[PDB]
Formats: structure tokens, sequence, C-alpha cells
């Protein structure tokens, strides 16, 4: 039960001694990791993290890599963190509609960094598998009533003013450019013009409209012949 | 259509209620053996009083001599018994014997001889004393014959009363486990009566005296004359049963309706309820078959079905008065005629037999029958819903707190029959005995008249139940002997029940007549009725009238005060008055920390109207500010604006979660809105910024800041304007424009097929917050003004849900709808006239609700815009489409709909099936508690204790500061602080904490809390629990994945289960400075 | 094992993502033979499962596909085909319906679906050509298989040409014609004689094909061509493993002698 150190899929368990509770009858926090492969330019040299602890941030991974290099004495320096929808709020871009659950991605600087922290976490897996008491202690930046009144706090009026003004300026620039691009006589390569109207301002919206979208039976002699037939 | 549905439904009820020929043959064989027995009973002659005294002294049977006993110094006649004329009376005799759960009865008349009659036996108890010694001799000889033929092994014989008539005792024989009819559950009654036309009707009239010491005794005249004319009724009903074909189904329908309402054919003038059952229904429908027109037209025809007969007779009892305006006249052996003179008593009169039928019914019984007739006539003329089970399958008479709106327990330590003159304030003399033969009758009529004249218009109807009335006594007793109730009389105490007019439920003064030079008779009865409490006050306009002023109190009503005064004045000095149930209910409602809150009534709205006044001042200011887009509308949409806030709004009380009432601020139409949702919210933020700048630059006394709204998912820039107006109130302005519905529909269109239901939930949250909320608010405010008691009922129901920890996951508008259901549709009950009756009606309805089959359709209106046939059927088709898409209800449980919202999902969306089943289970446990145990302070205390069980863990937390005063409840914060950070400091986080942990462990855990810490944080208002349930999804152990969305622990290299302790330590580190206790299972 | 419908329903409430008991319930209604309740059950499942469970969505997609192949008709196949290609990845739905056609033995209709997926998605994908070659050489139709390779050669880019001739040569060595595989292999080393990984899969496939003289002459051709040190010792030691697995000590000594005169340079 202490030798469950590597899954068949290839995931390394990283247990953690948590700070104990004053009224508790130490404890274990099961963290998982595996390196990620992708042809994306901004998704090179990245580690897939599964079951992150509560509200773990840039500071959390900084303290963790500090403890890791202090223990195993490797050179590994993390760069950023991706896919931190730990709650599930930033899932859908409603803005882009109008105009990796429970996981995270950790960025490193180079292949030396990723391979050094990789063998560090491998030695950590063997560390739990042979002697599960010499592990790290995961700590939270534990919130108190100061962070709670930050969660119940009024907003900064100057920050609000600056954000509103800059967003309005960039939105006006983009809107004016798109309007001119629509009503700037879009002539195709083979002589074809395009039919826009007065008061339209989005060629995207034109494509979106496209994506959204007298039998006189008694006239002739044969027909009146069949009419005579239907009288018979 | 109505014909088809009602015919199939009455066919179902008749095949349900139909009895069996095996039971019929068993009981007729048994009564045939009783026939042989009574023909073997031998006759006997004139004997004397001391002779029959020695007879029944040496014998075990005791004669039931009624009060007063016959005395040989004053009786100059003697006794005899010859062959009685035997007949069988009952529904079986009318060929309508039906199954009854507790049992039924077939009576048998043993008719007394004319040759035994003397022509002056009707005078002065003579014929009834003859009847008593008659029945006693018959009991003795039937006892000999049963000891002879060995039927004594399982037959039990007792004395009883014919429909609770204390002057007319009968016999009652019953069988326990070949002539045994125990499977039939019958009990046969033996009646001693008189033949037809055996005394003078013109001397037997209700105004003709038969007791001399001049006042008459009409009920005694009725008893002797009905016991004479029992069989003429039987042959007349046999004639009408030959004449019409549907009589038996009509009378079983009437009988089941009467027993479902709670009436009976028993005596009601002894402080009981009833007087109208099977026999009265049959005689009445026979008279209505004979006719009933104003010029003797026929109202009911022979070819009518039972539906038509029932509709006709209930139309007659609803429309026509028979007590105070007119009377009905018919002949049994030529036509019936209504005449226009009320006799202040129920008056259906037969001149062929010279009888009044409903003299067992008192005035209050007739009043309640009139109201029930009106209610069922309304439900018959209702064409929209199915009212059938609504009328016939809901016995409301179980709980008196659900049948009547105010119950009153009064104890009467009387003493003795000669101690009456000291223990009463009234007088029970000779002519009082003549008019009101039994002490129970006299005291009951005294309480009815006293309480009715005392209350006046504060009650619609009244009822006096005599708790402890045993209508059964053995053969060895002279009458019903008891020692309960502080005296030797047949009651424990008096239950005074009131059907109350809610508008005049709390009028402070009790207005009387004016003042002339001469003391009028009415003002004289007023002065001798009130004594010290009366006065003569000059009002504001200048009238000079008598009135007895009271004082309002929160904990107890003026009805309680006035009935206390009236009973302790004009009844006795020893009675005890109580309604601690409603006393404790008014105590359980919160009391705001305000001046004069204790003496303030429960219907006061002055705090709400002060809030509205401050809002209107701010409304004028922001309306006359100057903006680039002029303001089009400002709509208050808050819970205080619809009177359903839990804590009443106190000035400067800034810790109640309903401190900031929502207002919608909508500008004029403009074509220059942005067309990108984030920049649109930012433009609305720009408008609010300009508004705030102008306010802080012009009207500096107001204070203001800016907050966020994260209740709408994926729309993260919604900024709201918090405004603190210096009368101590807060409003968060949010802006609604003409582009929001368009952009949300466009987003849900352009989203792909997986994420479409997520944006469905998003748009539905948006609608329920912004658009239908305004309609909801104005509708509920209007109908609350028409229904005052809706606001205390919804406040008590929200308190109940908060203490049972369901409010965090059930929205307040759904709470208000499920609270207002009984006020809108109280069928078949009454409109609630007490906080107690309303809340318990809500609990009974939510317990009996089967939401898997039954949707909730409401028509939020003033009493008699309603949802017509097409809209009703369309909403039901929406419901059945939802149930075909979801038969089990894993996604939706409550389908509630009204005129402002025919969708059916809009308010009950996103509700956990554990929470819904827990709510229904709590209601069922509550109603079973009230079924097994009587309603009292311990039961309601157990109702309000939180559960804390069935939860897999509980987390007990406390705040560093008690919040009762800051929430505004006395057992006060004067001014706003100079720092909004200190406002956030005195604020409370626990709801945001439990919401964020719900959002975190939404895949695996259900975490609930208490919302209102100011009432539910103990005596200081500083405690909050966090209960947590594990899903079966992670109670099972599963394969390792990548989007499992839980903190886990593997059981091997492939399969994993959840990490309970790690969750617990995460919550502990989150609430490190706040969590105190933690219990696990 | 659960048997009753109420227990089935309560387990579907208890686990909404357990596609294994979802297919147990659809198997139960197939044993009781209700295709109407089958399609409504698939509709209820696609309504109740999560949106981020795309693997379970694909599983219920192929589930309704299996039920409409075994017990449905061709018009329903077209309807669910269209709705699945509208919702999920149409090339994947093409391959799954292809595989169900393989296990249901409809040769001509499976072949029409090969033509369909080759005309729509043959410009960028290669696995449809792999599966078409597998079907046609299980049908033993070699010249039409070669013309399908030619359609891949004219419809794909150059690196995809290399991949399709490589996979066709591998399936030729596996179950097709070995001399045709040899011909495409020598043609491929005539186009590109440098590709060490290509030479590696070539020598692994001949040492699994077990033809001794060709193993010899191909390895001598590797001796004649330029090879670096690590790949040289790789080919040398794997040839040692082949010769010791078959047991020719004279060839063992020959390889050790040529290895000594190679390292003595």
């Amino acid at each position: 039960i202490e030798d469950i150190s590597a899954m068949k899929n290839g995931f390394i368990v990283v247990p953690f001694k948590l700070p104990d509770h004053k009224a508790l009858p130490a404890s274990l926090h099961f963290m998982f990791a595996k390196r990620h492969q992708s042809s994306n330019s901004n998704e090179s040299d990245c580690l897939f993290l599964v079951n992150l602890p509560l509200l773990s941030n840039i500071e959390h991974m900084k303290k963790f890599v500090g403890q890791l290099c202090g223990k195993y004495d490797t050179v590994s320096h993390v760069e950023e963190l991706l896919y931190n929808d730990e709650f599930g709020l930033h899932e859908v871009d409603l803005s882009a509609l109008t105009s990796p659950r429970n996981t995270a991605l950790l960025k490193f600087v180079d292949a030396a960094s990723i391979n050094n922290c990789w063998n560090a976490l491998k030695k950590y897996s063997n560390l739990h598998a042979k002697h599960p008491n010499e592990l790290f202690e995961w700590t939270y930046t534990t919130p108190s009533f100061t962070t709670f009144v930050n969660f119940y706090k009024p907003l900064d009026i100057d920050y609000l003013k600056e954000d509103i003004h800059t967003h309005m300026a960039i939105f006006e620039q983009r809107e004016a450019q798109a309007q001119e691009d629509v009503q700037s006589s879009i002539v195709d390569e083979d002589g074809f013009t395009l039919v826009v109207g007065k008061n339209t301002k989005s060629l995207n919206s034109i494509r979106k409209k496209i994506l959204n979208k007298k039998a006189k039976k008694d006239f002739y002699r044969f027909q009146v012949r069949e009419r005579k037939k239907q009288e018979i | 259509f109505k014909s088809n549905i009602f015919k199939l439904q009455i066919d179902e009820l008749l095949e349900q209620v139909k009895l069996k020929q095996k039971h019929v043959l068993k009981v007729e064989k048994f009564l045939h053996k009783l026939y042989d027995i009574l023909q073997e009973i031998p006759d006997w002659e004139e004997k004397s009083l001391a002779e029959v005294d020695s007879f029944f002294k040496n014998k075990i049977v005791s004669v039931p001599f009624v009060d007063p006993k016959p005395i040989p110094q004053n009786t100059n006649y003697k006794f005899n018994y010859k062959k009685p004329d035997i007949s069988l009376i009952g529904s079986f005799a009318l060929k309508a014997g039906i199954y009854q759960p507790n049992g039924s009865s077939i009576d048998t008349l043993l008719t007394m001889p004319k040759e035994l009659f003397e022509k002056k036996d009707f005078l002065n108890f003579r014929c009834l004393h003859k009847r008593s010694v008659y029945l006693a001799y018959l009991t003795h000889h039937l006892l000999i014959l049963l000891k002879k033929d060995k039927l004594d092994s399982f037959l039990q014989l007792e004395y009883s009363y014919f429909d609770n008539d204390p002057l007319l005792p009968i016999l009652r024989i019953s069988c326990s486990k070949d002539y045994n009819f125990y499977k039939t559950r019958f009990s046969i009654n033996l009646l001693i009566g008189f033949p037809y036309k055996v005394f003078e009707p013109k001397k037997l009239l209700p105004n003709r005296n038969c007791i001399r010491i001049l006042p008459a005794t009409p009920l005694y005249n009725f008893s002797v004359l009905s016991s004479s004319t029992h069989e003429n009724y039987l042959k007349y009903l046999y004639k009408t049963k030959k004449q019409t074909e549907s009589f038996v189904e009509a009378t079983v329908l009437g009988r089941l309706w009467l027993q479902q309402r709670g009436f009976s054919s028993n005596m009601s003038h002894s402080g009981s309820l009833g007087g109208f059952g099977t026999f009265e229904f049959t005689i009445l429908m026979a008279a209505l078959l004979n006719g009933g027109g104003i010029n003797s037209n026929k109202i009911l025809l022979h070819g009518f079905s039972s539906y038509q007969l029932f509709k006709g007779v209930i139309k007659y009892l609803a429309t026509m008065d028979l007590c105070h305006d007119g009377h009905l006249q018919f002949h049994s052996n030529p036509a019936s005629k209504y005449i226009d003179e009320g006799f202040q008593t129920p008056t259906l009169f037969d001149k062929s037999t010279k009888v009044n039928i409903l003299t067992k019914m008192t005035v209050s019984s007739y009043q309640i029958l009139k109201e029930y007739a009106g209610e069922t006539l309304r439900m018959l003329n209702n064409v929209v819903q199915d009212q059938f089970s609504n009328i016939f399958l809901t016995n409301i008479s179980r709980f008196d707190n659900l049948k009547y709106d105010l119950c009153y327990d009064v104890q009467l330590p009387l003493g003795k029959y000669n101690n009456l003159e000291t223990s009463l304030a009234a007088t029970f003399g000779s002519m009082e005995r003549v008019k009101f033969i039994t002490l129970e009758n006299f005291l009951a009529h005294k309480i009815t008249n006293v309480a009715r004249y005392a209350l006046g218009d504060r009650i619609k109807y009244i009822q006096i139940e005599m708790v402890g009335q045993k209508s059964d006594f053995p053969i060895t007793k002279r009458k019903v002997y008891s020692n309960t109730g502080g005296n030797h009389f047949n009651f424990d105490f008096v239950r005074v029940k009131l059907i109350v007019n809610p508008s005049e439920c709390d009028k402070l003064v009790t207005k009387g007549p004016a003042h002339s030079e001469t003391m009028s008779t009415e003002a004289a009865v007023f002065k001798n009725f009130w004594g010290i409490k009366s006065s003569l006050r000059r009002f504001k306009d200048g009238s000079i009238t008598h009135c007895c002023v009271w004082s309002t109190s929160s904990s107890e009503p003026i009805i309680s005060s006035i009935v206390n005064f009236a009973l302790q004045k004009h009844v006795s000095k020893k009675a005890q008055i109580s309604n601690e149930t409603i006393k404790k209910f008014h105590n359980f409602l919160p009391l705001p920390n305000l001046p004069s809150s204790a003496k303030t009534s429960v219907l006061n709205l002055s705090s709400f109207f002060n809030l509205k006044k401050s809002f209107d001042d701010l409304y004028k200011i922001i309306f006359q500010m100057k903006l680039p887009l002029s303001v089009k509308s400002i709509l208050p949409v808050g819970s205080a604006f619809r009177y359903t806030s839990l804590c009443q709004p106190v000035p400067f009380a800034y810790s109640d979660p309903d401190f900031f009432q929502d207002v919608i601020l909508e500008f004029e139409t403009s074509p220059k809105w942005p067309d990108e949702i984030t920049s649109l919210e930012k433009a609305k933020t720009a408008f609010l910024l300009k508004i705030q700048e102008e306010l802080s630059a012009n009207s500096s006394t107001y204070r203001s800041f800016f907050s966020r709204d994260e209740s709408i998912p994926y729309n993260l820039e919604i900024v709201t304007l918090n405004i603190l107006t210096p009368e101590g109130y807060g409003f968060k302005f949010r802006v609604l424009t003409e582009r929001d519905e368009i952009l949300y529909l466009r987003a849900i269109a352009n989203a792909r097929n997986e994420l479409k239901p997520e944006l469905e939930a998003t748009f539905l949250k948006f609608t329920a917050k912004y658009l239908a909320s305004v309609r909801h608010t104005r509708t509920l405010e209007n109908i609350s003004h028409s229904y005052q008691f809706y606001s205390p009922v919804v406040r008590l129901f929200k308190r109940w849900l908060d203490t049972h920890l369901l409010l965090g996951h059930i929205t307040d508008e759904l709470a208000e709808l499920i609270a207002i259901k009984p006020f809108v549709d109280p069928a078949p009950y009454f409109i609630p006239g007490s906080l107690e009756n309303g809340f318990l009606k809500v609990l009974k309805f939510i317990s009996q609700w089967n939401w898997k089959d039954d949707p909730l359709i409401l028509d939020l209106v003033k009493p008699e815009e309603r949802l017509t046939l097409a809209q009703y059927k369309g909403i039901q088709m929406n419901f059945t489409n939802l149930r075909n898409s979801d038969p089990n209800g894993t996604h939706l449980q409550f389908f509630v709909a009204s005129k402002n919202d025919p969708s059916g999902i809009l308010y009950s969306s996103g509700i956990p099936l554990p929470i819904a089943t827990r709510l229904t289970a709590l209601a069922k446990v509550a109603v079973n508690l009230l079924q097994t145990h009587g309603l009292n302070q311990q039961t309601i205390n157990l109702l309000f204790t939180p559960g804390l069980k069935d939860y897999d863990f509980v987390v007990d937390l406390r705040t560093p500061i008690g919040l009762k005063s800051s929430c505004g409840i006395l057992s006060a914060p004067s001014n706003f602080p100079e720092n909004l950070n200190d406002l956030s400091e005195k604020m409370d986080p626990t709801y945001q904490l439990v919401k964020y942990l719900n959002l975190k462990y939404k895949n695996s855990l259900i975490l609930s809390s208490r919302k209102y810490i100011g009432v539910n944080g103990g005596e200081k208002g500083d405690k909050n629990v966090i209960t947590g349930l594990i899903k079966p999804l992670f109670k099972g152990a599963h394969k390792f994945r990548v989007n499992l969305d839980c903190n886990v622990k593997p059981v091997d290299d492939e399969n994993v289960i959840l990490n309970k302790e790690a969750i617990f330590h995460e919550i502990a580190a989150f609430g490190n400075d706040m969590v105190i206790n933690f219990e696990t299972d | 094992a659960p048997e009753s419908v109420a227990d089935f329903e309560r387990l579907l409430i208890g686990n909404p993502n357990s596609s294994v008991v979802w297919m147990n319930y659809m198997a139960f209604q197939l044993q009781l033979s209700e295709i109407e309740k089958a399609r409504e059950l698939a509709e209820r499942a696609l309504k109740t499962i999560n949106f981020r469970e795309e693997a379970e969505k694909l599983n219920i997609w192929i589930a309704m596909l299996n039920l409409e192949n075994t017990f449905g008709t061709e018009e329903t196949l077209e309807e669910v085909f269209s709705r699945a290609c509208q919702y999920m990845d149409s090339y994947t739905i093409h391959t799954k319906l292809l595989g169900i056609y393989e296990i249901s033995e409809k040769f001509d209709k499976a072949a029409e679906l090969f033509k369909a997926t080759a005309k729509k998605f043959g410009g960028e994908k290669v696995s449809i050509w792999v599966s078409w070659g597998d079907f046609l050489i299980s049908h033993n139709e070699e010249q039409e298989a070669r013309t399908i390779l030619g359609n891949a050669l004219k419809a794909l880019p150059k690196r995809n040409h290399i991949e399709v001739v490589r996979k066709f040569a591998q399936l030729e060595f596996a179950k097709g014609d070995p001399e045709r595989g040899r011909s495409l292999f020598e043609g491929l080393v005539a186009d590109a004689p440098k590709r060490i990984d290509l030479w590696n899969v070539y020598v692994d496939q001949e040492v699994k094909a077990k033809d001794k003289k060709k193993v010899e002459d191909l390895f001598e051709r590797i001796i004649t061509k330029k090879i670096t040190r690590k790949q040289a010792k790789f080919f040398f030691n794997k040839w040692l493993q082949f010769e010791e697995s078959e047991g020719d000590e004279k060839t063992i000594e020959y390889v050790k002698a040529k290895a000594t005169e190679y390292v003595a340079s």
C-alpha cells in the first residue's frame, strides 16, 4: 500500500504530509505528474499535473521547486503555469463566442530543467516507495480574514477607470477597422464584387448569416381533358 | 367533457365503496335470529314505580333515567309493554350500505304501543320514562334469551344515544371474533320509538310548551315527534327511490362528502359538530326532488344522474338561506316552497308531519355548511383543473389546526351540580333547564353567544368543541358517569376554534354604537358586556362612540386578549385560557432591533415602507441626474420590495445578507451599444462610474462604492453600484439594456453542440435574475397586499428552511412560490388566517406533493387574468415533454409555473436530487411527527432543531464577533463606518466559503451551510455549521483518470477512491482562523 | 451483477459517467429486444453525460451505430451517420462505421464507404488508405491495391507518399506479396538512400520475414553504404542477435571478422 508508486499509464504519485488538525483522530495528499507532448510553440517543455492541492499558485510551485532542488540538488527552474481553472470559471470564452479539468501545466526553461526535475520526481517516487517518511510537507498560502475581506472588498476606482478607458480605446480601434474593411468595396480576384448593405460592419457577421441560412390547372387542353375524365 | 370525466371518476369511487352480498346475507341472517328472539320476548302489564325499582335493583340491568329522575310523589301513571312494531333503519334499509373503516351501523326501531300510550304522556317526561323502563325490561329479557341460545360468547351489549341525544338513550349490540358478522364490521342499534300520529302536532309545535313549572322546548318536541314519525320517512324515501334511478349513488356521494368534510348526523347543540349526515341528506334531496322553487318549481328531476343531483343540491344549499332569511316547506305524503322569513335556526319543515329537520344543527354548523357549499360550488364550476380528488379524497378534519385557524384550550374547573351557582357567572335555573336541558348544551350556547358578541367582525365563523364527550355508557350505569375536567361531567375541556377574517384580525379598537342623550339598548348591552374595559372616546374626525381599546403585541394577538377577558368575565372566575402554540410561533418569528418592536403587531409594514421612502428619494435624485443616455426606467426588484425578506430591514444593519436590495436601472434605447459582451458590460460600468461621480459631486451625504457580480457564469465583468443612503439603506444598482437577450441568444447559437446546455443554464440564470424577476416582484407585492398573511408565512417558511439547511441550494423565489401555493389555491381547505395554520398548510402540501408525477401550476391573482384552458394545457404539455426527456428526475424535480413564467424550469433549475428528496423527507417526517404526537411547544421545538444527522461530516465554525445586534435583532449599530474595508470586516464570509467549496468539489461533494447567522448563530449570533455529504460516485472506487476532479488516493496501480482526510485538511487550512470543531462518520 | 430495472436506474443515478454499466443496460434491453427503448436510452444517455467526456460520447456514438447496424436499417444508418459526423469528428466516425462494416461482413457496402472516405478525406489522411489496403489484400486484389497506392501517391504530399509506400510495404511483408514489398522497398531506397530509420525498418522486416540470402545481401549493402558508428554497432549487434537465434557459428565468426576490419580504420 506504500509501494503503489507508479501507475501502468505512467503516472508518478507524489504524496504530501499535510499540516494536521487540532481535533483530528500524518496525512497524505496524492499528487500526480507526467510530461506532456505537443507541437504547440508555447506548449513545449511542459509537465502535466493531476490533482493539484487547494489554491496552489506560482508561489506554491516556487516553494515546491525550491524544496526539490534543496533536497535532490538538481538544476530545474520553472517558468509559468497554465490551465489554472481550479474552480471552473474560465472554461468558456463568451467574448470569443460573441465576436484539462482539475489539471495544470507547468512550464520549464530547457530540456536540462525538465529532465532534472523529472529524475528528481522519479527519485521522489522511489523515496515514497522505500521510505515514505522522508518526503516534503506541502503547505498552503493559508487564507485568513484578510483574504476573506479581499473577497468581500470594494474595488479600486482608479484601476476601474484605467481598465475601462483602455478597453474602450482598443475596442473602438478594432471596430472602426473592421467597419472600414467591410465597407471598403471587397472586390474578388475574378472581377466579382460583393454585396454588402448600408449599416453593416462585420464580414464575420456576413459569413454568420450565410451559415445560419401560379399553377393554372385549367389552362391547357390536356388538363381540361383530365378534368373531363374526373367528371367521368 | 365534464360529463365523461365525472362519470368515469364516480364509477371508480362507487366500485371502490361498494359492499358485498356475503356481508349482506350474514347481517340479514343475524337480524332474522334477532327477529325470532324479539318475537319470543313476552309481554307484561301495569306495574308500579317501587315495583320496577325492586325489579331493576335485584336485576343487573340499570334503567337509564335521564335528568331529572321520575319521582313517585309526582308520577300518577304506571307501565306496560305489549308487542312492539319492529323495523330496520339505515343506509342498508335504503339499500346503500357501504364499507366504513372504523365500522357502520344498521339501527332497528322497536315501536311502542298506542295502547300503552296515555294521551298526556307527552307532557313532563312521562313517555320517555316509559321508554326507559321499556328498554330496560327489553334488555333484561333479551339478556335471558341470549344466555339461553348461547350467543353471549361473542356479543357485547351497551347503552348508547341516538345520534348523541342525551335525552334519548338506545341500545348497541356488537359482535367480536355462524351468526358472527365480524368480517362485516357492523354494529346494530336498538331504538325504542313511537308510531305515526300518536300525539297532537298542534300542541307539539316548536313554540308549544311541554314542560311546565311560557317558554317551550323545540328540540325535545323534535325528538319525540321524530321518534314517532321515523317510518313515514322510510316509506317516503322508498317511494322516491322507486321514482328516481340514481338515488343510491347520489346518497353515497353525499355521505362520503359529509364524512370527508367532518360533519355527521350527531347532536351538535351539546358543544359538538355535525347535525348533518346521511339521514338529513336523504330527506333534503328527497324534498329537492319534490321541488324547491320560489313558486314551487322542481329543482331536481327523476332522469338526472348523481352528478346532476349533487350539483343541484349543493347549488341549492349554496344559494338559498335556511337560517336567517328564509325557510323551506314541503309535504311528505304536496309540493315544496321556499318562504322568505328567517327563524334564526335551520328550518326545513314538513307540514304533512309537522317537523323541522335540522334542529340538531346549530347556527355555527349551518354557517360552516354554507361556506363548504360555496367552496364546492366554486370547485364544481371550476373547469380548468381536475377538482375531483380535490373535493372527495382529502379529509381535512384530521388536524384541528389545519381545519380551523385559531384553536383555544380553556379549562373549566367546575366542581359539582350544586356548586354551579358559585362556579359560574351565568345562571342555570328552571327555565334554563327547560330551554337547554343539559348543562353541556347550556354552557355551550353561552360560550357561543358570549364569544360571538365579543369578537363581532374579527371572525368569519366560530366552533365550540367539547373535548371529553363520551356518548357511551354501560348497562349498569344510569348515564355517562365520569370525573374528568375538574368536575363530574362529560368533557375534559373546551376547544374554542375560530375561522378568522384576516383583514379585521388586528383592528385595535372595538367600535360600538354612538352616543345619544338616552342610553340605547345596544349601548346598554355594550356597557354591561364590557364593564371596566368600555369607554367613550372622541375620534380624530370628531365622532363620539363607545369603544374598548386594546394594545397590540408581537407574541400574542388581540383575539387571545379579548377572549381571555370575555371568558374570565362572563363565564367564570376559574377558567384557564391558552394558546401557547401560536404564542411560541409569534416568538419564533424574528423581531427587529427597532423602537416599539415588542408591542408592534405582525402585520406591520412600516419598516418596509420606510425603506421604500428612502428608495424614492434616491430614485428622484438619480432620475434627475444628467447622463449621455437619459434614464428610461428604475425598477425595485428586491425581497424587501416584495415583503419576503427574512430579517425586517433595520437602518444601518449591514450584516444581513438582504441588506442590499436589487434595483434595475434601464436606460433608453440607443443604436450605439457595443456588440461584444465584455465591452458591453464595460460600457454599463462606464455609465455607473459617471452616475457615481455625479452623486458624490452633488449629494455628498450619500456614500457609494463598487462591487462585482459572479452569480452569472462566464460573464465576469458585471459590476454593480453599491449605494448607502443616510437613512441606513443599501442598493446595488445593476444595469439592464436592450441587447442582453440578443447577445446571449447569439452566443448560445454560435456555441457548439457540447457546450450548448451549459449556455442554456447561463441564459436561464440571466433570465431569472434580470427579466422575470421584475414581473415576479410586482405580482407578489400586489397579491401580498391582498393576502397580508403571506408575508409572515413566507418569513416563517424561510426560517424553517434555513434552520434545516436547505436555503443555500434553494433559491428565494422558489421559496416564495412554494410558500404562496396555499394562499393562491387553498382548495379544499380555507384561506389561512394564522401564521400557524398557513405554515402547517404549506408543510402538509409539500409533504403530500409527488413532484415526479404532479407539476405545480399557479395563477397568482387576487381572490374572486387567470390561466385559461389553452395556456393551462400548453403548460401541462411542456411538463410532460420535460418528463419524457427526464422520467426519473435526475435533472429537474419541481416543475413550477405561473402566468409570468410558463416555462417550468426557470426557478427550480440546478437543484440536487439529494436536496430535493431531503426536503420531501423532512416534510414527511414532520407530518408523521404531528400525526403521532399532539401539536405543542416540544413538537415545534423539535421541528426547529437542525438535523445534523444523515450527514457524512459536520464542521462547526464560529465568528470572532457575535452578529445579532449588527444583523438587527434584539434579545444597535448607529452609523456607517468611515472605511468600507471595515464594512467588509464586520461582514461574514461563510456563504461565499461554502459556495466556493461547492464549486471546487462539485463533482463529488455536497456541502451546505446556514445563511442567516444573525438568527441561527446561537444566542450571540456567531456560529455556523458546514455539513457535507459524499456522492456514491466516489463512495465507489474507480479507475484512474485525468479529469476525475477530486482529491484521491489509489487502492492499487489502476483503481482509485477519494481522499476524505485530505479534503478535510483542505477545508481546515481554508478556515484555519475560523473552524473550531469537526465531526466525521 | 444487477438484474432489476429499478436497481439499473438507481445505478445510473449513482454513476452518470459509467459507460460500462451504460452498455450493460443497453445489452439488457437488447436481450429483451426493444430498439425503441434502445434509441430513447441512447438519447437519454447523451442528454445526461458530461460534455468534457468526449471518449464516453464516442463510445455511445459507436453504441448507437452498432445497434442500428445489427437491428436497424440503412436510412437510420444515414441519419445517425449524419448526426455523428455533425457532432464529433467525421473521419473517426468514418473509421468506426468502417470497422463495424468489417465485423458485420458487408463487403460491397464497406468498399463504397472506402471510396467515400477516400474521396472526401484522402487529401490529408493516410489511415483510410491503410484500412483500404488491408481490406483489399484480405480480398486478394493486388493490382487494385497498387492503384490505391497510386491514388495515395497522387493525392498526398511527399512525406505522406513516403509513409504510404512504407505502410503498404509493411502490410505486403505481413500478409501481402513479399516480392512486391521487396520491389517497393528497393524503389524507396532508390528515391532516398540516406534514411537510416527506413533502412532499420527494412532490416527488421526482413529478419522477421526469414529469408537468409536477402538478409546477407542487404547487410552487405549496408556495409557498402555510409553508416555512422552508433547505427553501425546497432545493425551489427542486431545481426548478431539474428545469427545467434538461428545458430550459424560460421556466420558468427564472419560478422566478428568484418566488425574487426570495420573498427580497424
